[PDB]
């Protein structure tokens, strides 16, 4: 048998803030995957962000790009933030799930300025980040920007805030877009 | 080498997504707290892609 084959490997990471790990050690890589099959496999056999601890992430990043704005593929990066603070658990995990899709689907023009994506799991409020190598690429920027309000089950309330990842390094948060 | 979302959910429901990862070993190790749908005979909580695909067309 002949899985699909994804064009990019990506990696799963699964942040605790577990004091039995060291803060280096917080930030742990479950696996790695390039076919479709695999990702149902994967995506079958690990918690929905519903289910999942408070304080945790679930991070996806194309493989060799670790989940930190401070790593070299990031530096000059930025993030499409989408924060959901009343929010339904099917929507919640339906969010996180149509945005692996765009990912691993590469439904972007601008795919190669992907990195990765974050779900921050917290009581007072939830969020899901599409993270960009080029924070000054507004074409690439707007382009994933657009497709992410058109593939997303996302309506007029929560907004898309595309933030700097230099900017996010200090101190609420500056945002440079608004959708 | 790009798919759309009826591609990705069409695959969803081939026999090869329902398996565990091939990491599996390693990842009870890694994080046993994230691991889910232990036991292959039971597809209960298992994703339903054909269902999935259906809401989205209610949507639209």
């Amino acid at each position: 048998h002949m899985k699909h084959p994804l064009m990019n490997v990506w990696t799963l990471w699964y942040l605790e803030n577990d004091r039995s790990k060291s803060w280096e050690d917080m930030q742990n890589e479950i696996t790695s995957f390039d076919t479709v099959e695999d990702f149902w496999s994967l995506y079958n056999h690990i918690k929905p962000p519903s289910e999942i601890k408070l304080g945790s992430d679930y991070s996806l990043f194309k493989k060799n790009i670790r989940p930190m704005w401070e790593d070299a593929a990031n530096k000059q990066g930025g993030r499409w933030v989408i924060t959901l603070n009343k929010s339904s658990k099917t929507d919640l995990d339906n969010l996180w799930l149509d945005v692996l899709l765009c990912l691993i689907g590469e439904a972007f023009d601008h795919s190669d300025q992907i990195c990765g994506a974050v779900i921050n799991i917290r009581g007072k409020s939830n969020k899901i980040s599409i993270w960009t190598a080029d924070g000054n690429n507004e074409e690439a920027a707007l382009e994933i920007g657009h497709k992410l309000r058109d593939a997303l089950r996302l309506g007029r309330n929560n907004s898309l805030q595309y933030q700097l990842h230099k900017d996010t390094m200090v101190k609420n948060v500056k945002s440079i877009y608004t959708l | 080498v790009s798919y759309d979302i009826e591609h990705l959910l069409y695959y969803s429901m081939s026999p090869h997504s329902w398996t565990l990862p091939t990491d599996w070993q390693k990842m009870q190790e890694t994080a046993p707290s994230i691991l889910r749908n232990k036991d292959l005979q039971d597809e209960s909580q298992r994703f339903d892609g054909d269902k999935y695909l259906a809401s989205i067309k209610t949507a639209a």
